RNA sequence: CAGCUAGUUGGUGGGGUAACGGCCUACCAAGGCAAUGACGUGUAGCUAUGCUGAGAAGUAGAAUAGCCACAAUGGGACUG
RNA sequence: AUUGGGCGUAAAGCAAGCGCAGGCGGAUUGAAAAGUCUGGUGUUAAAGGCAGCUGCUUAACAGUUGUAUGCAUUGGAAAC
């Protein structure tokens, strides 16, 4: 509410959200805005419910115009990140398609991925539980 | 670069030469062609033997020969072993290898061929230089 | 505590008529249960080196977690533009790597594991760069911590 | 009765030849190395039967049949409305 | 050549004794240098990895009397099935005809076992064999052929003779058996498998 | 005639034919259709155990057996469940 | 290697072929391919596979097997 | 160097701009199902590769049983 300053969403919504998150783990910020996308929110939903960071508000105007997410990131009372690293492999122009028996396990399962197989994001192992492949979005660990 | 660049050039690989082209070049009379099979090892018939000075770390007397193989190419060699018997248009057989210190040479004639006599009076290894073993 | 040395170097600075030869020694100290240091010095002699790098190597010490005998997650050592990779190999393999990893890996207490040299071989950054990315696996039982899946997840 | 049929939608050229048209289908295919995804056109012949006038911009569909004749190897079966 | 004349120029230089301990039993005032004329101190000054992985592999080959194809498909071979990789190989390694034929004590030494071998001298499993590179299983039966019995060594050697726990033989009938696979710790400690194992990059 | 035949697949002194059902105009151990059993003429004491469900496929529907065969095809009782259900 | 293609593209009646068919024929038309590579130069039998590699892929298409083409060179047709 | 590289000083950012075709591309709703995933069926000759077994006095080898990989058809999923 009042967020008194005017923010824009970069490009597709999978490497706007990552570099966002990238650059504030590295400054140690805390907080950051961002335009609205349901994949950007869903995939959101899933992070948090992953436990990689706190909470994240998806806010609207006093209208039906324009839908932004702010979403704070994880961290400790020692200041350490959740966040490790973080590295997109679904790209613009390189949109990549691995079936269920090739699904890839990020840094032997310590880390996870986003595989948007056919009911929206959804985790590897959770994937894996339902044998569906897919879309895979981003390497998170 | 861009994948999408990639698409319209396809990468190329370097394709790297032969270390020695001659042996690899053959033609045959009735209708001459050359067909580059990479033969192994030719033969040929000595043209010009005589002596040259190394390059500047070494210093020698190295004896070589001018031979004219199969076909019609002309390549340097270097002459192995303790003196030679090349003849002056006497047919000799060759074999591959680089010398660093004679510039153009990169072959070497194998002893133990048609008239090349191998050294006499070598027993160490015995095998290059195309010596017979001692009488026990 | 093995002290087995990886490559010696023959160094020397001019000066006005001479050359002043003092070459240097590296060695790898580990007591092959997860006490892992390096230690690069320079002396005139062999022996006064090498008592001055392994006073070096032992007296910065750092340790290093072991799960089976191996790393358990894939890492990659930037350091240097010298990188060196790591891979969670299975029980029957033993060692495999090239001298300095070896090593390092050896000395580590550790056992099977899968290696592969990329960028320059300079035994320095080779060492920086396995060291670096030994030290920044993070352990499973910390991202549990750090995280509301700590159980077994 | 197994006969088969290749459900091409495509973009008809133009029917300037005689009572024949040609048919554009810009088939998507991966591609084989790059594994990036793309498309490609190939031209393809068929004779306007006499029921529709198949003009610039059309798109329709293809189905086999018998060689009517050389380069001329497919026809209409089903066609959808104009653009 | 599958025969190597001189046994003890072998022991000399890789530190180990062929055979069980006689090799440099003080025979003759028996001495540990390095065999030729540069025997006086050499001792260790450019001892390499490489160095070792060869002298291990020789102390390991060279015992049991066997050539370099031979023993890299030995590894082809262990390398087959799935298992401790070392341990496996080692009992390849032990399992040779001839070298039970040792474990038995019917011969002096292992270059004399294999050579009864050869001549037909040793009768495996109701049928006679001679080739010494023959791989055993647990609870095969070995017997003398019920032939050439009256060998004025072979009553010399298996009257008196260390008898391994793994197997088990019986002296008057010239009957054995090869009970169990052996351990590491029932066998000569001087051998690391891990350096030879880790050392074969050939395949 | 499709023809059931055998073909020699096996090393030098040691034969090895396989019962198999091949076009007439087909060299020996070519392509052929369906594999029916096979031979090994060195062990004895029926070594030659076939199919003997798709054999008959092939028979019902136009195959012309060698001579080799009749033994193959006899001692385990092709004929006996054959000739009548050909009748 | 920037234009190539004049039975080349389409239709009408007929002939011929085991069969559809510019395969051919009498007539009427001027189209078809081509920057997502036509035409031309050079090279090469293709494939299952051998070798190397960890893998993507590289490599030669050994033995053998499937297919294709040939029987000194260039054409023609009979029997079937 | 798609996985698996770089372009300040080491080879490499065209001298700059206007730019069609191409690639990429804001947010929400509906459909279709071309990409994408998955189930069934057919096929992907045999030999060879891999695993197990048998037989050559044991291996080299031969036989034996299973085994991948793609393609086409059909039935669904709707996240991109």
């Amino acid at each position: 509410i009042t967020t008194t300053k005017p923010i824009k969403a970069h490009f597709d919504p999978v490497a706007d959200l990552l570099t966002k998150i990238n650059n504030a783990r590295k400054a140690k910020l805390m907080t950051v805005t961002t335009i609205a996308s349901k994949l950007k929110i869903a995939i959101l939903e899933i992070l948090v419910k992953e436990g990689y960071l706190a909470n994240f508000q998806v806010l609207e105007n006093k209208s039906k115009t324009k839908r932004i997410v702010t979403f704070n990131l994880k961290y400790t009372q020692r200041r350490i990140p959740s966040i490790n690293g973080v590295k997109q492999i679904s790209k613009p122009g390189l949109r990549i398609y691995r079936p269920f028996e090739k699904l890839p396990l990020v840094l032997n399962g310590l880390g996870i991925a986003i595989i948007s197989t056919s009911d929206g994001v959804m985790t590897d192992k959770v994937a894996r539980l339902k044998k569906i492949g897919g879309e895979i979005l981003a390497y998170v660990w | 670069a861009t994948i999408a660049q990639l698409i319209r050039k396809p990468r190329k690989k370097k394709k790297v030469k032969s270390k020695s082209p001659a042996l690899h070049y053959n033609l045959n009379l009735l209708n001459k062609k050359v067909t580059n099979v990479y033969s192994p090892l030719k033969r040929g018939v000595c043209t010009r033997v005589g002596t040259m000075t190394p390059k500047k770390p070494n210093s020698a007397l190295r004896k070589y020969a001018k031979v004219r193989l199969t076909n019609g190419f002309e390549v340097l060699t270097y002459i192995p072993g303790e003196g030679h018997n090349l003849q002056e248009h006497s047919v000799t057989l060759l074999r591959g290898g680089r010398v660093k210190d004679l510039p153009g040479v990169r072959y070497h004639i194998v002893r133990g061929t048609l008239d090349t006599v191998g050294v006499e009076k070598r027993r160490q290894q015995r095998s290059a230089y195309g010596a017979k073993k001692p009488k026990a | 505590f093995e002290e087995r040395i990886v490559k010696l170097k023959r160094i020397s600075k001019t000066t006005k008529g001479g050359r002043n030869m003092r070459f240097s020694v590296l060695v790898v100290v580990g007591n092959r249960k997860g006490k892992i240091g390096y230690g690069i010095a320079k002396a005139l002699e062999v022996p006064n080196a090498i008592k001055k790098a392994i006073k070096a190597a032992h007296n910065s010490l750092h340790t290093i977690e072991i799960h089976k005998g191996s790393i358990y997650h894939e890492v990659i050592g930037r350091s240097g533009a010298s990188r060196v990779l790591l891979k969670p190999a299975p029980q029957g393999t033993g060692i495999i790597a090239g001298g300095a990893i070896r090593a390092i890996i050896e000395l580590a207490g550790y056992s099977d594991i899968y290696t592969k040299n990329l960028g320059r071989n300079t035994p320095i950054n080779m060492i920086h760069a396995t060291m670096d990315g030994i030290l920044k696996q993070l352990s499973p039982r910390r991202v549990a911590i750090l995280r509301n899946k700590n159980l077994n997840e | 009765k197994r006969n088969q049929r290749k459900v091409l939608i495509g973009i008809v050229k133009s029917t300037k030849n005689a009572k024949t048209a040609t048919v554009q289908v810009e088939s998507r295919f991966k591609h084989p190395l790059y594994h990036k995804s793309v498309v490609r056109h190939k031209k393809y012949q068929a004779h306007n039967e006499g029921e529709v006038l198949a003009k610039d911009g059309d798109k329709v569909q293809i189905v086999e049949t018998r060689p009517l004749s050389a380069t001329k190897r497919f026809r209409i079966a089903k066609i959808i409305e104009r653009a | 050549m599958k025969y190597t004349g001189s046994i003890f120029k072998r022991s000399r230089r890789l530190g180990f004794s062929l055979l069980e301990n006689n090799k440099e039993f003080s025979k003759g005032k028996k001495r540990k240098t390095i065999p030729g004329q540069h025997g006086n101190r050499f001792r260790s000054s450019t001892m390499s990895g490489y160095a070792q992985q060869l002298q291990e592999k020789q102390r390991m080959q060279y015992m049991y009397g066997i050539t370099d194809k031979q023993f890299r498909r030995l590894f082809r071979l262990v390398l087959k099935q799935r298992g401790n990789l070392a341990v496996n190989l080692f009992r390849v390694l032990e399992s040779r005809l001839d070298n039970i034929v040792y474990r038995m004590g019917f011969a002096p030494t292992r270059r004399s076992a294999r050579q009864l071998v050869n001549h037909g001298h040793v009768l495996l499993n109701d049928r006679t064999v001679d080739t010494p590179s023959i791989i055993l299983n647990p609870g095969d039966k070995v017997r003398l052929k019920a032939k050439t019995i009256k060998i004025p060594i072979v009553k010399a050697a298996s009257e008196s003779g260390v008898v391994s726990p793994f197997v088990e033989t019986n002296n008057k009938t010239f009957e054995g058996t090869y009970v169990r696979f052996p351990e590491r710790s029932e066998l000569p400690a001087g051998i690391n498998e891990s350096y030879v194992v880790e050392w074969y990059k050939r395949l | 005639m499709v023809k059931i035949r055998l073909m020699r697949m096996g090393r030098v002194h040691y034969p090895t034919y396989r019962i198999v059902a091949v076009d007439s105009r087909v060299k020996r151990d070519g392509k052929y259709i369906a594999l029916i059993g096979h031979l090994n003429p060195a062990l004895k004491e029926n070594k030659c155990k076939i199919d003997e469900a798709v054999a008959l496929e092939w028979l019902n529907k136009g195959a012309k057996p060698t001579d080799t065969v009749r033994s193959l095809f006899s001692q385990t009782g092709l004929w006996k469940k054959f000739v009548e259900s050909k009748k």
